[PDB]
RNA sequence: GCUUUACUGCAGGCUGUCGCUGAG
RNA sequence: GCACGGAGGCGAAGAACCAUGGAUUUCCGAAUGAGAAUCUCUAACAAUUGCUUCGCGCAAUGAGGAACCCCGAGAACUGAAACAUCUCAGUAUCGGGAGGAACAGAAAACGCAAUGUGAUGUCGUUAGUAACCGCGAGUGAACGCGAUACAGCCCAAACC
């Protein structure tokens, strides 16, 4: 039959509506209250935690990050540039609002690496994330065969580098023919071109 | 040379750190001479006076003291 | 670990202050206070010292003037030395 | 008054001095900084691209 | 000026650097100081 | 609270509660919202608990309708840890389901009894 | 470098619309 | 020691010298008790985190490195015989970060359309071809093929 956790994740396909809708409305307004970076015992999205890897374990950390939400906030140039290069207003970033969330949870423990994150929603202006962060040195985790790759030296800052999910989603590594000649195996190597 | 490893390794922990002071002693005075512009030297010893208390400050280490 | 007394401070000055004063002069570790001094003083030569006074030098040492007190006589302790 | 000559007159403070992470006399003593490598301001020694040339 | 303990020991070390080739170093070698500062023609750190 | 529309008086909670730790003992219940889900939806259920203290809701907001939808009596209870331990638990329980009573079946259809005319 | 009712654009201001945004 | 002086010393108790391993290893320095132009003032994982006996008790991070690598920010001279799109160029430079290599990687692929191929890099080629472009100047792949090397697996959930 259907899991509990079927319905958490049913719920969320539709945030505005329901229960679920009544829910945020409540929350956020706490959340408008809280910090950039919120450590939280529980996911608010369970299905979708465990889904990313999450697990009820030592070691195993979330925490809601909220960023602003919109384009790329550019100070107008102060020298000589072509019309081409004299925008402000519609440049937008080339990293998504998930990534900078993902990162500023990243850095406010440091000694933690991203695992994977997903949105839990967002106001008129900003968009909250929840980070699943991992202790690399929990030997709790080092004996975890389904999560120990991460404590891997090569795994180091994994979200500053774009080894997330979301990292590699937003490099365009998604597809794997057509429309990723420019992409994999990485941009840089590339020469910046997607 | 005039004091060797093997008669260092045989003292007890309170013959060495005797033997220890008595060398910076010796040294102590020796550069007291030296100051004095006391030509009675014998620049091997002011240098053998170093080597012989880094010696035994190196068997303190080894044995424990 | 570092030790507060080099040596003897021997020079015209410092002989006048050992006749005439019954001070004896000292080349110490600049990171060694006047009660440091004192003391490694009168545990080097058997004697009990009654003043200490200090100086940073431009040679990068510590120059102590250590008087002792009338029970010890300068010019002997310094003499057997 | 002109600004050579006479203008030197003037120059008896001190801003630059030896670093106490470095060793060069580039630490402004005025705002606590080295011009050098960066102490005070950077925790990371400071460096640039353009100290040489692009393909070197 | 006011001079700390640590610049009055650099400044003793500049003056020592300031000293001659020992005469005994010209015959160990069979045969110049490329340090020599003049306190008026030069200028030290700090 | 955004799935909880009707208040449990403290006096039936307990005699709740008390239900439920004779449920183990006797007969046999569930713990975990997972497989108090199951019973709902395979039937198996006789009467299910829901703690009020839980966050994230989500967890749980679906018991009440499910239930509803599969005649399924079920009570709420203000603590987490009081549930998770009348069932047996050394840890807390956000739902739990007595799958088929014992020596309380009289007071546990009683109880959702008390429950359907509580509204 | 400077000017303007030169060409082309870019900030900024005003104004409509959508999201935040809900009850009668 | 370079360093060929003077004085003196060490070495058959096997020195010098070389290799490996060990001892010592001041102060400032990420610099971390607090402050400071390498010093000072009165027990210190400062700061941020994880675990937690909730006590800094057990741990992590910080900074460096010749370039290489990955993730972001991103010019202008110049070319177009002017110049705005274009070009120089995703270059220079800047921000963040990993490793001895990075990154990629077991198809919601390819599409010589097939009764076909079979993770991913890279090299040779395909090809200055297709495609872009005041359709100007310029720009510019991929599939496939021949090679190198080869390696495939773990969760979430169902049922417990
Ligand atoms: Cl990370
Ligand atoms: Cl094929
Ligand atoms: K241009
Ligand atoms: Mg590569
Ligand atoms: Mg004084
Ligand atoms: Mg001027
Ligand atoms: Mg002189
Ligand atoms: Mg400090
Ligand atoms: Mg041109
Ligand atoms: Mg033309
Ligand atoms: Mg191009
Ligand atoms: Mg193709
Ligand atoms: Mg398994
Ligand atoms: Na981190
Ligand atoms: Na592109
Ligand atoms: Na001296
Ligand atoms: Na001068
Ligand atoms: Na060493
Ligand atoms: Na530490
Ligand atoms: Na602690
Ligand atoms: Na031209
Ligand atoms: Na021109
Ligand atoms: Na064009
Ligand atoms: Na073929």
């Amino acid at each position: 039959a259907r899991s509990a956790y079927s319905y958490i994740r049913d719920a969320w396909e539709n945030p505005g509506d329901g229960q679920l809708a009544e829910l945020q409305w409540q929350r956020q307004q706490e959340w408008r209250n809280e910090g950039a970076v919120e450590r939280i015992e529980r996911p608010t999205r369970l299905d979708k935690a465990r889904s990313q890897g999450y697990k009820a374990k030592q070691g195993v950390i979330v925490a809601r990050v909220s960023v602003r939400k919109g384009s790329a906030r550019k100070r107008r140039h102060k020298a000589g540039r072509r019309s081409k290069r004299q925008g402000v207003t519609r440049i937008t970033r080339r990293k998504d609002i998930q990534r900078v969330a993902e990162e500023r949870a990243s850095r406010t423990f440091p000694n933690l690496r991203v695992l994977n994150s997903y949105s839990v929603g967002q106001d008129g202006r900003q968009k909250w994330h929840e980070v699943i962060l991992i202790d690399p040195n929990h030997p709790a985790i080092q004996n975890d065969d389904d999560l120990s790759w991460i404590c891997a030296d090569d795994q180091a800052d994994r979200v500053f580098r774009g080894l997330t999910g979301a990292g590699r989603r937003n490099r365009g590594l998604s597809g794997k023919g057509k429309g990723s000649e420019k992409t994999r195996p990485s941009l840089r190597s590339n020469g910046g071109k997607a | 040379t005039v004091l060797h490893v093997q008669e260092i390794r045989d003292m007890t922990p309170a013959e060495r750190e005797a033997e220890l002071d008595d060398l910076k002693t010796e040294l102590l005075n020796a550069r007291a001479v030296q100051a004095a512009g006391g030509a009675p030297e014998n620049p091997g010893r002011i240098k053998e006076l170093r080597k012989a208390i880094a010696r035994i400050k190196t068997i303190q280490g080894e044995e424990g003291d | 670990s570092w030790d507060v007394i080099k040596h003897p401070h021997v020079t015209e000055k410092a002989m006048n202050d050992m006749d005439f004063q019954n001070k004896l002069q000292f080349a110490v570790d600049d990171r060694a206070s006047k009660g440091e001094v004192a003391d490694a003083v009168e545990e080097q030569y058997d004697v009990t010292v009654e003043q200490v006074n200090t100086q940073n030098t431009m040679d990068g040492e510590k120059k102590a003037v250590v008087r002792l007190s009338e029970d010890d006589d300068a010019q002997e302790v310094a003499s057997r030395i | 008054t002109g600004a050579g000559t006479p203008s030197q007159g003037k120059k008896n403070t001190t801003t630059h001095t030896k670093c106490r992470r470095c060793g060069e006399k580039s630490y402004h003593t005025k705002k606590k900084v080295c011009s050098s490598c960066g102490f005070g301001k950077s925790a990371k020694r400071r460096d640039y691209e353009w100290q040489s040339k692009a393909g070197e | 000026g006011k001079k700390s303990k640590a610049t009055k020991k650099r400044l003793a070390k500049l003056d020592n650097q300031n000293s001659r080739v020992p005469a005994w170093v010209m015959l160990k070698t069979d045969r110049r100081n490329h340090k020599r500062r003049h306190w008026r023609r030069n200028d030290t750190d700090e | 609270p955004v799935y909880v529309d009707f208040d449990v008086p403290a006096d039936l909670e307990d005699d709740a509660l008390e239900a439920l730790e004779v449920a183990r003992d006797t007969g046999a219940v569930k713990k975990g919202t997972n497989e108090t889900t199951k019973s709902i939806e395979r039937g198996s259920a006789e009467l299910v608990f829901v703690a009020e203290d839980v966050q994230p809701e989500e967890i749980v907001m679906h018991i009440p309708e499910l239930a509803d939808e599969k005649g399924v009596p079920f009570i709420f209870v203000e603590q987490q840890d009081d549930l998770g331990h009348a069932a047996g638990l050394e840890v807390g329980s956000a739902a739990a389901a007595v799958t088929d009573a014992g020596e309380a079946d009289a007071d546990v259809e009683d109880i959702a009894d008390k429950v359907e005319e509580l509204r």
